[PDB]
């Protein structure tokens, strides 16, 4: 309906790359918005310029009407407490707790009573499944469950914008099947707004709302998952099934071979 | 003349790497300070200052024992080893305590204050707490360079005296001379506010020298593991030519 | 002080941790002289659901006696998407 | 058919670890051989036990009859030929040029003249499709091209043993769509063996012609991928479709919650 | 008495720690030469010796500035400066020249040398290099070994001739002396069989635990990039205990 993010018309370039010379994005409330691309484009970077962790150069991040580089620096600080990121990786500080981890948020963002404090975090990390913990660090977690910690933190007060860089890392089909399920009610029970950057397509649009598609600089589709497939063009056509037919090179060149010799 | 331009480009490049360097050491000191700061400062200087402790204590001695080496050995022939006890102190308070801890200090706490922070960026911690809004200059990097200027003075005088009493170890227990002399000749020679006190104020604008260029390596570097080890040898190279560069100049000085 | 008498305590407003901790405190000390455990808990009259304002129940059944000391009604039903993911449907008591 | 390695009853365990604590396998010529696993398994641990890297402890690894810490050192060089593999994030050389990563196995191994020596990469890299290389390092490759070079020096000089660390590292569907092409193909040409370990099942099985799977030290099932989704345990079933209903936790305790306190 | 098994525990390790890496020491000189090694040692000598030149050369002469201060200082009440030229000399050929140019040689080559060999085990082109059997002591660690017993002592040479030139420039240039007194008053006192020859036996068995330490501590490291940098920071605590530590104890022998 009415949208959390216009993104339009930015040419954030660095230097010699050229990346996201003009492109226009909606992301309306209460609906998933996944994004694919090709690796090595500014996926993760464009995160940021919704998160205006970067800045842009050219074009204008609208939350709700207002631009992120031109509210003051005490609305800069209470405009965050909307919305919280997933770091690839999981960003866990490895000298906190794991309690200090997911507790960090609310004292950074406010002052309670330590009998609050200590539940709110009770309550969070049960939400995700890991509640017998607050005692061992974030070292000792094994990677599956490193992530969901940072999915706690990802929801620590409770955000209406969480943005998930790879959630499906490459973790086993085990984890990726929690997090399937994971995704989606927290999306159904708090009503928030996310966005999948991935490239694992049968889960993708089979869980996504509406995928928009970047490739160098331009939008090569979008709608619901349907007509995605329908109104293809032979470049996005080819990156949804990975067919060697298309305008990526397979052959590095193009030479008979048999016209210069080897030193 | 191609390579004439790398080089040209290559120290253009040093120069506005500089630059940026000042106005980040700027933008720390001139701030209000955080709320409960200090618990995260004393646990920083547990990080720097005591795990540093043993390597410059048993680093202490053997150049005091050196020192009480050569400096009888020298002192033999001329005879006038009333001096024993001033020619281990002078050299110590004066130079080799301002210059020999902050090359042992670039090496431990100078290089390790640098891949802690050069990790933080990889991992993107510092990227994540940036969205949180809790500008990781205040709470990463600020404990972490409080914790190098109070903690290199605090080291040089136990590393000047140790290297006193080790150069009295030798000597006169294993060589001999007369203590009584020792003692009198070190305290009579040796003021206070003209020597240990210059010999701390050398000590200070070293640790900033050696602290904000390591402090900065870590921050300004680049992810790809490659770009944290490049890093970690980039501040004891360049710790290590402004060490002793800024001695002469300072001693010169303090020493006409 | 939007936290009623008459046997019963009544959440309206908004719970958003500024607001949030004496709403924590002037429950409790209802609660002081609300022995014996004839009361009910209202929360018809709030507008916006989150795990804070589920926390704050907990401790107010944290703070008194044996396990079914409140009970509960009225809960609008942005509490009760939250209270099964948390997983307390049995845990909490309702009609 | 004849078994290229027999893997039988090893407990290379490491220290506290008792990884791999009685299995055995079977590998075959001609055939795919995949292996899934959970993610903190000692599966690219086994295979450098395959290929004597690491060393067993009570176990034998019988390269055609003859086990792999029997033969003398002189055989041990000359075993090796027949098998190359592949390192999870691909090991590329980063100070040789990439004409020299691929020569670099035959110069390793054989003496021959230039002319020849120049002649076998400019065929293996055509092999691969980048062939316009042999000039530029291995830095400015994509990480998409970074494989491939690797998969050339896999299948450097005619080696009959190639073992895969995940091909598909997560890249995008195009890279994941072209390498599935390269695996067969090679494989039909040039008559190999491979082992795919990886976790991404709906390739997999569509593409493998026999799979074990590895948990902690056994064997859940094996078979072609018909007769493992028929005689499937309930923790090998749930690991092929990451279902939470299995022996799996998706909670981490089971406390009656409503006990301890907030501190 | 848990925390003492916890340090009883930790220094076990560090002995058995070493028993490895001398097992690692005799597997790498006890070897038949690899073919075409020369073009790989040559190229190794470029990167730890000719990199590390300029680094020594400006620090060669701040070094001989503070000895050609300090050394005038000292010498002008006493009025014999027809030591100037010795006491700048005996020092920076006997001590300074073995000592401080081995702590900077742990600096930039002693711990660029432990990152690189870090670096390769984690990206397993050491494991790659097995399975092709070139076993990887001969390949990579070999060259990077004999680059650094060899341009050692082509550098402390390089330090000590800088250092004395040094001193030689404040000396007679800006504070005025003899500039006959100067090499008349050193060519004399000074042998070179028993001096020179000795300042360099120091500066070999330097150059070998300074890099055999920093050599293992790349080789037998672990993965995951915070065990680089853990590491990259353990040699150069244990190369600066072990220079100083086994100076004093060869001074004695020779200069008893
Ligand atoms: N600070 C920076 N700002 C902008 N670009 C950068 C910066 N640092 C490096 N780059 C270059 O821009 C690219 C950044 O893209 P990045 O990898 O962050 O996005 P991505 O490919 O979407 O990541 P992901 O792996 O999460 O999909 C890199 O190729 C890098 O070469
Ligand atoms: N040299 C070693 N030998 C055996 N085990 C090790 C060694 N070093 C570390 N380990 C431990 O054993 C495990 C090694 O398993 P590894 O991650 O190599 O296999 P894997 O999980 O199959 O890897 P992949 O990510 O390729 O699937 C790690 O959890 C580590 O804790």
């Amino acid at each position: 309906t009415q949208s959390l993010i216009e993104v339009k018309n930015l040419s954030f370039n660095r230097g010699e790359r050229v990346i996201y010379d003009n492109i226009s994005l909606n992301i309306r409330r209460g609906q998933i918005t996944a994004i694919m691309g090709p690796s090595g484009t500014g996926k993760t970077t464009l995160l940021r310029l919704i998160g205006g962790q970067l800045v842009p150069d050219q074009g204008e991040v609208l939350l709700d009407g207002k631009d992120i580089a031109q509210m003051s620096r005490q609305e800069l600080f209470a405009a965050r407490a909307r919305m919280g990121m997933l770091f690839q990786s999981g960003a866990l500080f490895t000298d906190m707790s794991v309690y200090e981890n997911v507790a960090f948020p609310i004292r950074a963002h406010t002052k309670l009573s330590e009998n609050l404090i200590a539940e709110l975090v009770a309550l969070k990390l049960e939400s995700v499944g890991l509640r017998g913990t607050e005692q061992l660090m974030p070292t000792e977690l094994s990677g599956g469950m490193n992530r969901r910690v940072a999915l706690a933190r990802a929801i620590a007060l409770d955000p209406d914008l969480i943005m998930y860089d790879e959630p499906f890392a490459g973790q086993d089909p085990i984890v990726k099947g929690v997090l399937t399920r994971l995704i989606r009610s927290l999306r159904e029970a708090l009503d928030l707004t996310t966005i999948i950057v991935s490239h694992d397509v049968p889960e993708t649009l089979s869980i996504a709302d509406y995928i928009y598609v970047v490739a160098e600089g331009k939008i090569q589709g979008e709608g619901t998952p349907e007509e995605l497939q329908a109104y293809a063009s032979p470049f996005v056509k080819q990156f949804l099934t990975g067919s060697a037919e298309g305008p990526v090179e397979y052959q590095f060149s193009h030479q008979a071979y048999l016209d210069n010799e080897v030193r | 003349m191609n390579t004439i331009a790398w080089l040209g480009r290559l120290v253009i490049e040093r120069i506005r790497g500089i630059g940026v360097a000042a106005l980040m050491l700027l933008q720390i000191i001139f701030s209000l300070p955080s709320a409960g700061g200090f618990g995260r400062f004393v646990y920083q200087m547990h990080r720097v200052g005591v795990m540093s402790l043993l390597i410059i204590t048993v680093s202490g001695l053997f150049i005091g024992l050196v020192l009480g080496l050569q400096g009888y050995s020298i002192l033999v022939n001329v005879g006038s080893e009333s001096m024993l006890g001033t020619m281990v102190s002078l050299t110590l308070l004066r130079e080799l305590a301002p210059v020999v801890a902050a090359l042992l200090f670039a090496g431990r706490a100078g290089s390790a204050l640098t891949a802690e922070i050069g990790s933080m960026k990889q991992s993107e911690q510092l990227a994540s707490m940036e969205m949180i809004g809790v500008d990781p200059l205040k709470q990463i990097v600020s404990p972490r360079l409080w914790a190098g200027i109070v903690s290199l003075p605090m080291l040089t005088v136990i590393f000047a005296a140790i290297g006193i009493v080790g150069g009295k170890l030798v000597g006169v227990d294993f060589l001999g001379v007369d203590e009584g002399s020792f003692w009198s000749g070190m305290q009579n020679n040796v003021q206070f506010g003209h020597d240990v006190v210059n010999g701390i104020i050398k000590s200070i604008v070293f640790a900033l020298l050696c602290t904000w260029i390591a402090v900065f390596q870590g921050y300004a570097c680049d992810p790809t593991p490659e770009g944290i080890a490049t890093a970690m040898t980039r501040t004891v190279v360049y710790s290590s030519l402004c060490v002793l560069g800024f001695d002469f100049v300072l001693t010169a000085v303090m020493f006409g | 002080v939007v936290q009623y008498l008459n046997q019963e305590l009544v959440v309206s407003g908004k719970i958003d941790f500024e607001n949030a901790e004496q709403q924590y405190q002037a429950g409790l000390a209802i609660i002081k002289k609300q022995t014996s455990f004839p009361l009910i808990v209202d929360l018809k009259q709030l507008e916006h659901g989150n795990t804070l304002a589920l926390a704050v129940l907990v401790q107010w059944l944290r703070q008194t006696p044996q396990k079914s000391g409140l009970h509960f009604k009225n809960v609008p039903e942005k509490m009760l998407k939250i209270i099964q993911a948390c997983h307390l449907q049995e845990d909490l008591h309702l009609v």
